């Protein structure tokens, strides 16, 4: 499996799409980058010309206007005409993205101080999730010898750390997997950037998300509300595999 | 000698809440600069538990000197009290205290031809009510806080039930350092709107009301409504945490989500409050430097005052994950590219005032300059997060950290700086050396785009905030980001030179004015410094 889902030395890009929604995602962004890096050039040029242009040197006796009609509407309109321009290709990309649809696959997620709980209600799989290297798999949260032959030995490699749990939640690939979010102690957030989901895991509250996985290979997010001591050692880890490596996984856990 | 802390005149507290300010402002840039000494590369390496060992003096010091990884084990606690300890600081106790207690305390009345404020003895309460608030503040960093160490390590707007369930007291001092602090500004702005209201010199009307004075009154309301807010907020969670309530938890019926509706109705208002004043200083500074006057008067007036009200209909976008409904989500999209509109016409007006001047690129109009340049990069961001499916990606990482301190942080900092710049004349009597300032200036502008720039980048790569340690590829652009924070730390620093500097031994102020005839509100009618007693 591949490692998709993840930063890169020096990035300054989204990370890759792995989801329709996430695709959107880039997309609206995209477009929106486009128009204020146009507002940012055009007030920028506007303000270094008028202090070339105006200068006391260059100019030595200043207007005295305080209006301009034309202009005010004009500079009121636009603002107004853009920001609709944006909200109607925004809207139903937030349609698309909160209207929860029909499961293939349904995992309940619940954070915990601090790891994940996964279980899978239609296949009564359940386990935690630790991050490689925390106090659970011998760690502290470090770097170290051990740290990196446990990322080896788990199909992965030093680069990982942070990132890399012990255990993964396993997804076929193509299907709409929903998952449910809750949090048992205090709120955690559950997240894939590369899936384009986040939703935050609230005590007393079971929230809804949804993707379909475009592509197989390894995916990681990380607990994204603070929530104690090791908010920054609480990652999750997903593998989106075929329709056969997921059943045979199904399988593996089956208790007989 | 003592005395000063006694006074009750509106001149003598405003310079008060200036210095106390900066004080504290150091305090909090101080923890940035240890923040970033920690971000600069991966791994743990200042924050170690190892630390803890030692006592608090010697513990300090050694944190200040990087450890090998392999000796140093990982205290995200410490982290969480920085970072919550800078956001407190600054967001309570540093910016508002300046520029609304600061400057408006000294400027609107002059500004106004009021002789004092209405309620001068309530004016030195408040002062002592912000003091009394940080003390409270930096005590609880010394105090029994969670797992088992000193301090509160709960984010600045703390959410339950984290903050619910914290050990110990320092979240307690905590609460009680931001009911002292809210107290501060309710009094603050019941004095500011009596004294806009009943205290105005004979002739001068509201259309006739300099602007800086306008953001001052406009702020003062907005303190009024959203402080008293935050205060039931607060004091929920003193119920939760002392007194058996369960408003926020789950096992008794609550729901921490409702903390977080409660504080974010304060907690917006809260960001305006800060930059209003700062607009204010803005305003005054370009039109005596373009020595033009300042375009479209009456627009300016009602962009202000839109802003303020409009600014409590727009709280959720805090939330667009913690589980909102489509609907509402919706609805709060759209409000808050509504408050886009009058808030970014601003920029265009004061590029306006500035078209077809005389200008001249003083110091105080270079802070001025470049708070139109970081506010327009701060806004042009906030434009993408009010889009709820974009913000799924952005929220709680570094992309949110980068818009902030671009349209917020930065926007009060360049507006405080242009105003010191601006007035340090007019309230010592001495001047700044002019080569001093712009270094300052150049220093600072490029320090803080280094610093913030590349937190843009971080964001979209998913590197989440509040986090001690990051994975590996995150590495170069917080290493920049760190590198442009110990130049800003440097800026600051020297500014603190020329400040002192200017205080000791600048070039005497002779003129009441000494700008321009463009600079016309009545201060620059009055002596540098003024009268004791004025008007
Ligand atoms: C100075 C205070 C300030 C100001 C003025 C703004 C301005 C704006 N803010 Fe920002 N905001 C903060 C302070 C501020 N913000 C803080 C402190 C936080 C996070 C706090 C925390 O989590 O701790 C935050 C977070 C925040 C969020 C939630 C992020 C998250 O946690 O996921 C959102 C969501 O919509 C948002 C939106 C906006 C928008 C749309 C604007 C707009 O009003 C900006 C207007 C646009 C411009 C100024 C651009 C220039 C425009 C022109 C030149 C012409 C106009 C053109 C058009 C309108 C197209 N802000
Ligand atoms: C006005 C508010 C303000 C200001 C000025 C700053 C200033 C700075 N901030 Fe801060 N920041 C916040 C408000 C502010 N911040 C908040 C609310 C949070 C969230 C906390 C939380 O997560 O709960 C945060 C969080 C935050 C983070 C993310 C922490 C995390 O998620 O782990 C980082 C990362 O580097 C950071 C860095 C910096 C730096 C390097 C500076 C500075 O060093 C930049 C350089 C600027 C200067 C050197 C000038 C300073 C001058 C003054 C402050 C004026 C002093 C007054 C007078 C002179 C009268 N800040
Ligand atoms: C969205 C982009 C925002 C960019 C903002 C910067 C651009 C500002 C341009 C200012 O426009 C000026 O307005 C004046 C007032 O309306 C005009 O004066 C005209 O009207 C005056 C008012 O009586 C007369 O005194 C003048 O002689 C006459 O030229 C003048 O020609 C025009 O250039
Ligand atoms: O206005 C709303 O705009 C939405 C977005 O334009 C529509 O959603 C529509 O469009 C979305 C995006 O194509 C779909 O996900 C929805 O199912 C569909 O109801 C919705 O009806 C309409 O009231
Ligand atoms: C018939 C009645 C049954 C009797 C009950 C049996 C008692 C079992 C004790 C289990 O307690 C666990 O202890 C861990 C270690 O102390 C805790 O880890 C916590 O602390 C770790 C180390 O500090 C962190 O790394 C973890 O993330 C954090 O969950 C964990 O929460 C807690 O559940
Ligand atoms: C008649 C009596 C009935 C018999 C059954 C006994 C009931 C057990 C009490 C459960 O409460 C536990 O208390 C621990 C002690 O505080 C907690 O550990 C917490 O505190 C420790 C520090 O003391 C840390 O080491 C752990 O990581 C941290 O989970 C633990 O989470 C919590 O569940
Ligand atoms: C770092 C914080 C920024 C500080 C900048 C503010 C400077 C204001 C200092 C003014 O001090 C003045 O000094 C005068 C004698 O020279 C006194 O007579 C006057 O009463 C007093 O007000
Ligand atoms: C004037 C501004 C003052 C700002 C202080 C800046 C101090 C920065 C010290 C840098 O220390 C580095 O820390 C790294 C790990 O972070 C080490 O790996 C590296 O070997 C070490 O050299
Ligand atoms: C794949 C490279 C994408 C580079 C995009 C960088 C955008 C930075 C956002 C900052 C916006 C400031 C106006
Ligand atoms: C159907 C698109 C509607 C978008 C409205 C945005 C509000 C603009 C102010
Ligand atoms: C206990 C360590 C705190 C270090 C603060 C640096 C400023
Ligand atoms: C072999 C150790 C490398 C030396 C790094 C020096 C650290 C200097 C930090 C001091 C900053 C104080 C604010
Ligand atoms: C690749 C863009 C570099 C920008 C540096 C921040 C200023
Ligand atoms: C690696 C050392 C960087 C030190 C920067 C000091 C300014
Ligand atoms: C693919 C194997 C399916 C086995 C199935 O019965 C279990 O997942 C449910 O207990
Ligand atoms: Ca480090
Ligand atoms: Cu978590
Ligand atoms: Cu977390
Ligand atoms: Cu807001
Ligand atoms: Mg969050």
């Amino acid at each position: 499996l591949e490692i998709i889902g993840r930063p890169q030395p020096g990035g300054t890009g989204f990370q890759p799409s792995a989801s329709p929604v996430a695709t959107q995602i880039h997309w609206l962004d995209g477009f929106i980058l486009v128009i204020i890096a146009a507002i940012t050039i055009f007030v920028t040029l506007l303000i270094l010309y008028a202090v070339w242009r105006f200068h006391e040197k260059r100019n030595k006796v200043p207007a005295r206007f305080t209006h301009n009609s034309p202009l005010e509407i004009a500079w009121t309109i636009v603002p107004i005409v853009i920001l609709v321009a944006i909200g109607a290709f925004s809207l139903p990309v937030l349609f698309n993205q909160q209207e929860i649809p029909e499961a293939d696959v349904t995992v309940k997620v619940t954070g915990y101080q601090w790891y994940w709980g996964y279980e899978y209600p239609d296949e009564e799989i359940s386990f935690e999730s630790y991050m490689i290297g925390s106090p659970a798999t011998g760690g502290d949260n470090r770097m170290s010898p051990e740290v990196e032959q446990q990322l080896i030995e788990a199909g992965y490699s030093r680069d990982e750390f942070l990132l890399a749990t012990d255990t993964a939640m396993v997804v076929p690939v193509n299907k709409t997997v929903v998952v449910q979010v809750t949090g048992a102690d205090v709120i955690h957030s559950w997240t894939v950037p590369a899936f384009g989901v986040k939703q935050d895991a609230v005590p007393g509250r079971l929230a809804q998300l949804w993707f379909r996985a475009e592509r197989e290979g390894i995916f990681f997010g990380q607990c994204s509300e603070l929530c104690g001591i090791s908010h920054a050692y609480m990652p999750i880890t997903v593998k989106v595999v075929s329709e056969e490596a997921y059943a045979a996984w199904l399988e593996q856990h089956h208790h007989h | 000698f003592t005395r000063w802390f006694m006074s009750t005149n509106h001149k003598d507290i405003g310079v008060l809440y200036l210095f106390t300010g900066g004080l504290v402002g150091l305090i909090s840039v101080a923890f940035t600069v240890y923040m970033r000494m920690e971000l600069m590369a991966p791994g743990v390496q200042f924050m170690c538990a190892e630390h803890l060992e030692s006592g608090l003096v010697k513990g300090f010091f050694q944190s200040l000197w990087p450890s090998a990884v392999e000796n140093c084990t990982p205290n995200g606690h410490l982290w969480n009290v920085m970072i919550t300890g800078h956001g407190i600081l600054m967001m309570f106790f540093v910016v508002i205290p300046a520029l609304f207690g600061g400057f408006g305390n000294y400027f609107m009345p002059l500004h106004i031809g009021a002789p004092d404020m209405a309620f001068p003895r309530m004016n030195n309460l408040s002062y002592w009510l912000y003091v009394a608030g940080t003390s409270l503040a930096v005590a609880s960093l010394f105090a029994p806080g969670g797992n088992g160490q000193l301090g509160s390590g709960i984010g600045w707007v703390l959410y339950p039930p984290l903050s619910t369930s914290e050990s110990g007291y320092s979240t307690d001092l905590a609460i009680f350092a931001v009911h002292l602090s809210g107290a501060s500004s309710i009094l603050g702005a019941i004095n500011m709107i009596t004294t806009f209201l009943n205290m105005r010199a004979p002739g001068m009307t509201m259309h006739k009301v300099p602007l800086f004075a306008w953001s001052i009154f406009v702020t003062a309301w907005l303190i009024l409504l959203a402080l008293p807010v935050l205060a039931g907020a607060i004091t929920m969670l003193l119920t939760d945490r002392n007194f058996g309530t369960t408003f926020f938890q789950p096992s008794g019926g609550g729901d921490p989500v409702l903390y977080q509706h409660i504080l974010w109705f304060f907690g917006h208002p809260e960001v305006y409050i800060i930059v209003l004043p700062a607009f204010g200083i803005v305003s005054h500074v370009i039109a005596t430097f373009a020595k033009k006057p300042i375009f479209g008067y009456l627009p300016m007036v009602y962009a202000m005052v839109a802003i303020g009200v409009l600014g409590f209909v727009v709280w959720a976008h805090h939330m667009y994950t913690a589980g909102l409904s489509l609907t509402q989500q919706s609805y709060f999209m759209m409000a808050t590219m509504v408050i886009a509109v009058p808030t970014g016409i601003m920029i265009f007006s004061w590029i306006a005032t500035m078209w077809g001047g005389s200008i001249e690129l003083k110091t105080p109009m270079l802070w001025a300059l470049g708070f139109l340049f970081l506010f327009t990069v701060g806004g042009v961001t906030g434009i993408v997060l009010s889009q709820a499916s974009v913000d799924r990606y952005y929220h709680d990482t570094y992309y949110v950290v980068a818009h902030f301190h671009y349209v917020m942080s930065l926007g009060a900092v360049f507006g405080i700086f242009a105003g010191i710049y601006f007035w340090i004349g007019k309230m010592s009597g001495r001047q700044y050396p002019e080569w001093a300032g712009k270094l300052h200036f150049w220093m600072m502008f490029v320090g803080a785009n280094l610093t913030f720039f590349p937190q843009h980048f971080l964001g979209r790569q998913g590197m989440p905030r509040r986090y001690i340690d990051y994975p590996e590829a995150f590495a170069t652009w917080n290493f920049v980001s760190s590198l442009g924070a110990f130049l800003s730390f440097a800026s600051f620093l020297f500014f603190l030179g020329v400040i002192f500097y200017t205080l000791t031994r600048g070039a005497r102020v002779t003129a009441n004015n000494y700008w321009n005839e463009h600079a016309d509100t009545l201060e620059w009618t009055l002596t540098s410094p003024p009268p004791e007693h004025t008007f």
